[PDB]
Formats: structure tokens, C-alpha cells, sequence
């Protein structure tokens, strides 16, 4: 009846708080996974910007060295 | 540390381009009738 | 109905226990992503120090 009713609708009510809440939790984490995993690849991407510029610059170097040796 | 990677681009590209340029400087300055 | 709130309940239980558990697989990501953050880092700078150890 109206007791066993009663128990089961807070229970219902608690159970929903608590998904609500998780659901939010989830939707955060979600975004912050995407944001960090966007920073990683353009720290990675300019990165290999830096490496392949100092790269270039070693090569024209080395061959200069070469080249001036005799 | 929010911006880092951006500083740090900045704060490598000065300072391998202050090498470079000190290098030039040197070089230039033991030639100083060079065409 | 009696039923509809029994269903409900098993339903919210479900969903929450496979929630905590997305919950806690996104903060063990979180956290693998931090240190692959710190170790970009020590990347980017280990190239500030070379640059650094040119003048001495």
C-alpha cells in the first residue's frame, strides 16, 4: 500500500540524485579527457615542428662542414 | 602549467635564433673585408 | 504501479553501477593523459637546457 509505495518512490528519488549526478560527472570527465588529449597532440604536433627545423638547420650545417674541410 | 607549450615554442625559437645570429656575428667579424 | 517502481529500481541500479564504473575508466584516463602532459614537458624543456648549455 501507501508505506511499501513510499519506500520504493524514495528510493527511486535517491537512485535518480545519484544519476544525475553521475551523469554529470561523466559529461565533465568526457570534455577534460578531450581537452587534454587536444593539448597532447599540439604539443606533440609542434613539437616535431621544433625537431624538423632544428633538423634542417644540423643538415645545411653538416654540409657546410664538409664542404669548407676541403 | 596552462601555456607552457606555447611559451616554451616561443622561449626555443628565441634562443636558437640568438645562437644563430651570435654565430653570424662571429663569423662575420673575422672577415671584415668579405664582399 | 508497484511494478513500474520495482522496474525503476533495478533499471537506476544498473545504470549506476556501469556510470561509477565510466566514471572511474575517464579518471584513470585523465590521469594517463597528466603524465603524458609531464612528460611532453620535460621533453620541451630538455630542449631549453641544450640550447642553455651552448653559451657554458
Amino acid at each position: 500500500g501507501p508505506g511499501s509505495m513510499k519506500q520504493l518512490e524514495d528510493k527511486v528519488e535517491e537512485l535518480l540524485s545519484k544519476n544525475y549526478h553521475l551523469e554529470n560527472e561523466v559529461a565533465r570527465l568526457k570534455k577534460l579527457v578531450s581537452k587534454l588529449e587536444k593539448q597532447l597532440e599540439e604539443a606533440q604536433k609542434d613539437y616535431s615542428e621544433i625537431e624538423g627545423k632544428l633538423e634542417q638547420f644540423w643538415h645545411d650545417y653538416d654540409k657546410l662542414e664538409k664542404e669548407n674541410k676541403e | 602549467l596552462g601555456d607552457f607549450f606555447r611559451k616554451s615554442k616561443e622561449k626555443i625559437g628565441k634562443e636558437f635564433k640568438r645562437i644563430v645570429q651570435r654565430i653570424k656575428d662571429f663569423l662575420r667579424n673575422l672577415v671584415p673585408r668579405t664582399e
